[PDB]
């Protein structure tokens, strides 16, 4: 976290930095989109937050 | 039902009204999908 | 005439203080530019006839040749909408000038 | 699923849902009993990827 | 007026910048421009 990586998630392949979201996922959400229609937030599967 | 997929979506909310339907807005929440795969033509409810 | 323009002067403050009219054909361009990039942003999220917009969904699920019958679409669409673009903001800029 | 003792007719062809598990087609792709393993919206060897 | 961001050091722009649309400043600063004025 804090530090820039090449990601993946479920097969969400990319390149960023992963940071804690004070985004309030509503519990049925995995991911959020940017108006660029490419994500900008994500639900890992180990850990919820 | 949506290919085979029949999803629930749902809201309970507190009201205090004696007449009609809220007028008001809010959203249903996704509480559940199953695989069933069946046909659904009709329905009904169930009381007690 | 010193006290009629400060007066004309007081009512030009109350002009542009009261509503906001006059300023329209600023407005207008700084809302074309912002218009013209937001549907930049957008294009990205076009197909282009491809299985996705995204480029990863298309890397990570097919091969090299079959990916490029794919991406040769995004390619070209992307390559174009940027085109459009330009083509906007270099007759958009003479107006300007 | 291709070990069943029995399949079915096309008239009224089976269908399995697959779900919650772990998907090692290399199983697959690398046993040579089959005739044809064609891919449509994946190539194969991303199968397992 | 009413701008949404101007490449104040870093939303329509965050997501223009993520995309390599970026916004350069003017030469001639807002109080350059009132000091000519
Ligand atoms: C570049 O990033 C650094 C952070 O690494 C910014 O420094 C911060 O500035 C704010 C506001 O003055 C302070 O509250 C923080 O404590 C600073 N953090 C550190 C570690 O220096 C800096 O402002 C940024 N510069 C620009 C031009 O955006
Ligand atoms: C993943 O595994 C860890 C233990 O290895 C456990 O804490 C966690 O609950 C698991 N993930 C989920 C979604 O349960
Ligand atoms: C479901 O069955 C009814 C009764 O035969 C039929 O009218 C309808 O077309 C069927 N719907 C689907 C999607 O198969």
């Amino acid at each position: 976290k804090n530090k820039c990586v090449n990601f993946n998630f479920n097969g969400l392949t990319g390149t960023g930095v992963l940071t804690e979201s004070n985004k309030k996922f509503l519990p049925f959400q995995q991911f959020g989109r940017d108006i660029a229609d490419t994500t900008d937030a994500v639900r890992d599967p180990q850990t919820l937050e | 039902n949506i290919d085979g997929y029949f999803k629930i979506y749902s809201k309970h909310t507190p009201i205090n009204l004696v007449r009609d339907l809220p007028q008001g807005f809010s959203a249903l929440e996704p509480l559940v999908d199953l695989p069933i795969g069946i046909n659904i033509t009709r329905f009904q409810t169930l009381l007690a | 005439i010193a006290n009629q323009f400060n007066s004309a002067i007081g009512k030009i403050q109350d002009s542009l203080s009261s509503t906001a009219s006059a300023l329209g054909k600023l407005q207008d361009v700084v809302n074309q530019n912002a218009q013209a990039l937001n549907t930049l942003v957008k294009q990205l999220s076009s197909n282009f006839g491809a299985i996705s917009s995204v480029l990863n969904d298309i890397l990570s699920r097919l091969d090299k040749v079959e990916a490029e019958v794919q991406i040769d679409r995004l390619i070209t669409g992307r390559l174009q909408s940027l085109q459009t673009y330009v083509t906007q903001q270099l007759i958009r800029a003479a107006e300007i000038r | 699923v291709f070990n069943a003792t029995r399949f079915a007719s096309v008239y009224a062809w089976n269908r399995k849902r697959i779900s919650n598990c772990v998907a090692d087609y290399s199983v697959l792709y690398n046993s040579a009993s089959f005739s044809t393993f064609k891919c449509y919206g994946v190539s194969p060897t991303k199968l397992n990827d | 007026v009413t701008l949404a961001d101007a490449g104040f050091i870093k939303d329509l722009i965050c997501a223009q910048k993520f995309n390599g649309l970026t916004v350069l400043p003017p030469l001639l600063t807002d109080e350059m421009i009132a000091q000519y004025t």
